[PDB]
C-alpha cells in the first residue's frame, strides 16, 4: 500500500485488505470459513437415524 | 469460494470416468456389436471385421 492509502478492496468492491491506523502494519481480510450443511438420512418409514 | 459460490464436485472422478472408458474400449474390442444387446461373447476382432 502506498503510505497515505488506508485500505484496498476486491473484484466484488467490498473490503479486501485494511491498515491499522495505529501502527505501521497490512492486514488482509480473509473471511472466516462457512459452508452447507447436507443430512443423509433414510426413508422416514425405515430408520429416523 | 470465498464470495460464496460453491463448486460442487462430481459423482464420477477421473479415475473412475477413466475406468468405464477402459472397460468400454476393452469390451468393444472383445464382443464388439454383442455385449450392448446382451451378455459378451468371445470373438477375435479379426472376424470382427
Amino acid at each position: 500500500f502506498l503510505p497515505f492509502q488506508q485500505f484496498g478492496r476486491d473484484i466484488a468492491d467490498t473490503t479486501d485488505a485494511v491498515r491499522d491506523p495505529q501502527t505501521l502494519e497490512i492486514l488482509d481480510i480473509t473471511p472466516c470459513s462457512f459452508g452447507g450443511v447436507s443430512v443423509i438420512t433414510p426413508g422416514t418409514n425405515t430408520s429416523n437415524q | 469460494k470465498f464470495n460464496g459460490l460453491t463448486v460442487l464436485p462430481p459423482l464420477l472422478t477421473d479415475e473412475m470416468i477413466a475406468q468405464y472408458t477402459s472397460a468400454l474400449l476393452a469390451g468393444t474390442i472383445t464382443s464388439g456389436w454383442t455385449f450392448g444387446a446382451g451378455a459378451a461373447l468371445q470373438i477375435p476382432f479379426a472376424m470382427q471385421m
